[PDB]
């Protein structure tokens, strides 16, 4: 899953010289810069909050595919806690079937990958953002 | 040279090197469009070039070439543009437009014409008034893309002072367009004479329903707001590109400073360890 | 079967084949066809029309000129408008042009082209100690 | 007298910033930095020549009163020359006020504030 992760990141510090001038820019430039912003803003951790595997390698999913797009930039550090309040409760299968096929050398699969898709779009469509 | 004040300065030349790096993007940016924007108003210029031609062919009677095309005896004052760019950082363009303007000025002088000059861009209108000749008219604030409206403030007003017998000739200095790395200023005569450098096209006549005399002077107004419009277009697409070559120049330069900064906050290093090491084996002695 | 070329000082309109042109002249209204006598005129503030297979736009021309020759007929209107985006009510070309443009560029690339200039004065004195 | 001094002075080295590149500044940036010049022109002063408490405060009433914004910067050294000449000479008894009440609460009494600005106003006249 953090490949791409680890690729936006280094795409958005190659241009982070141009976060304050993205309006007058491409559209590819300003939609790398957004991304990386969202990207770094998810990172900000509080502390004393450890996240299990899972439940990262499920916040990394959603960030990686096109899902915090619409979420404001401000707002995905409350939008990754009320998500993981979402799986916690309304969804608490989804966290252990992530966590059984960790390791697993295909990592998107098909079950867990409909389930996480499917988890997300309810969170998105019942949350409001 | 303290290891650490080299530092400070290591890290601000790095930072004007990203912002000239910026710089020298955003222009070539604005170049683009600017470049874009002249290729889509020359059909417009180019269409009327040969009506000039077309209809300067067709009228020859000194009596009836009245108006504008009066090509007037015993000149006694000419109006000249200067289009500037309305920020700096351009580089040489703007000193060379001003000095081939101040050349034409004292020239004009010379010949014992007085002169007047309408300035489009803040950098033209301050220079002139330091200079002390105050311009008559001015237009600044111009975007990057302006309309010919835009050109019409300054325009109108060089021609009605035209027609009334206030300046006998009228003259344009603008930024030629050569090349990506070259813009120089360029003089352009505006007193409508003729256009037939295009052979007149076919040259083919025409029937001139409102009339002779009212097709040709409701035409040469718009033929030098063209003229205008088009050099002020040019001077645009010149400014970012000689915008973008000093740029490109001060951030090679931000570059070596970096690395001549580079060596000697290492040397300074070197230098401070090299000490931090020998009092400490002096005082163990 | 002429063809028409309607170009404006910023930009061009049409270039396609015409089969009728009713242009507003100054002493009076005159139909150009595809091989028309030559001809070259001022327009007046009014609504000049094209016929496309009996389909009529209302290309309204604010003014300027037009040049029709036996092969070709170029519209130097130096002024066009065009009764399309519901009659220049939506004006959706317009509306960009009030937000899309005259919004964002020049007033976005203004402020931003006037901020950098500051953070790079400002720098340069902070850095006027080497 | 001399917090508006060196308030101005701290200023004027704010604004070189903008002195050295910018020139559109409105008229208030301008007359600032004027103001910031004259100042700092006035402490250029020379070897061998100490001024007096007297003198010194004197100097600087004018200046920060604006009574010192007509004079062109190179030239301020020499009004403030002939200024000290002119009060030397023209009106010893001001400076003799100004040194007996340095150590008021309030400096500018109006009995200090009087025949000290008409002192500078005579000289405006007298010179230039």
């Amino acid at each position: 899953v953090a490949g791409k992760l680890k690729g936006e990141l280094a795409q958005f510090r190659d241009l982070a010289a141009f976060a304050q001038f993205a309006s007058d820019l491409d559209a590819t430039t300003k939609a790398q810069i957004e991304r990386g912003q969202r990207l770094q803003e998810l990172l900000k951790q509080p502390q004393y909050q450890p996240l299990p595997v899972e439940d990262q390698v499920a916040v990394l999913y959603a960030a990686t595919n096109n899902y915090l797009d619409d979420v404001p930039v401000p707002l995905i550090t409350k939008w990754r806690d009320d998500f993981l309040a979402f799986l916690r409760t309304a969804h608490p299968e989804v966290r252990k079937l992530i966590y059984d096929n960790r390791l697993d050398r295909k990592f998107p699969t098909p079950e867990v990958k409909e389930a996480l898709e499917a988890a997300i779009k309810e969170f998105k469509a019942t949350s409001n953002y | 040279p303290s290891s650490r004040e080299i530092k400070r300065r290591i890290r601000s030349v790095k930072n004007v090197a990203q912002i000239t790096r910026a710089m020298e993007m955003v222009s070539a940016s604005k170049m683009r469009r600017a470049q874009r924007n002249v290729l889509a108003t020359r059909p417009y210029a180019d269409r009327m070039r040969e009506v000039m031609a077309n209809l300067t062919a067709r009228v020859v009677g000194a009596a009836r070439r009245g108006t504008l095309l009066e090509k007037r005896e015993t000149v006694k004052s000419v109006a000249l543009l200067v289009v500037t760019p309305d920020r700096g950082l351009c580089g040489s363009l703007v000193a060379n437009v001003l000095r081939r303007a101040g050349r034409f000025i004292t020239e004009q002088r010379a010949m014992g014409r007085t002169v007047d000059v309408y300035t489009f861009g803040r950098k033209g209108r301050d220079f002139f008034l330091r200079t002390g000749f105050a311009p008559a008219g001015e237009a600044t604030r111009l975007g990057d893309a302006p309309k010919l409206e835009a050109i019409l403030g300054v325009a109108i007003s060089a021609i009605n002072g035209f027609q009334s017998g206030k300046y006998d000739e009228l003259y344009i200095i603008y930024s030629e367009f050569i090349n990506t790395l070259v813009q120089r200023p360029a003089i352009k005569q505006l007193l409508p004479v003729e256009s037939p450098d295009i052979s007149t096209t076919t040259n083919v006549d025409y029937t001139y329903e409102p009339g002779e005399e009212e097709v040709l002077n409701s035409i040469l107004p718009r033929y030098v707001e063209t003229q205008i419009y088009q050099a002020v277009l040019e001077s645009i697409a010149s400014e970012h590109s000689a915008r973008m070559v000093a740029m490109r120049n001060a951030t090679n330069n931000a570059k070596d400073l970096v690395r001549d900064l580079t060596l000697s906050f290492n040397k300074a290093r070197q230098a401070a360890i090299t000490k931090e090491v020998s009092e400490i084996a002096s005082g163990a002695a | 079967p002429i063809h028409l070329e309607i170009v404006t000082a910023e930009r061009v309109i049409l270039s396609d084949d015409v089969d009728m042109i009713s242009a507003p002249t100054k002493d009076g209204r005159v139909g150009i066809l595809p091989r028309h006598a030559p001809l070259m005129t001022i327009l007046e503030p009014g609504e000049l029309d094209i016929i496309k297979n009996g389909e009529r736009t209302p290309f309204a021309v604010s003014g300027g000129f037009m040049e029709v020759l036996p092969h070709r007929v170029t519209i130097l209107a130096d002024t066009v408008e065009r009764a399309d985006e519901i009659d220049e009510a939506r004006a959706e070309q317009a509306r960009a042009e009030a937000e899309a443009r005259r919004r964002e560029a020049q007033s976005e690339r203004d402020m931003a082209l006037a901020e950098a200039k500051l953070r790079k004065e400002m720098v340069r004195l902070r850095v006027a100690q080497l």
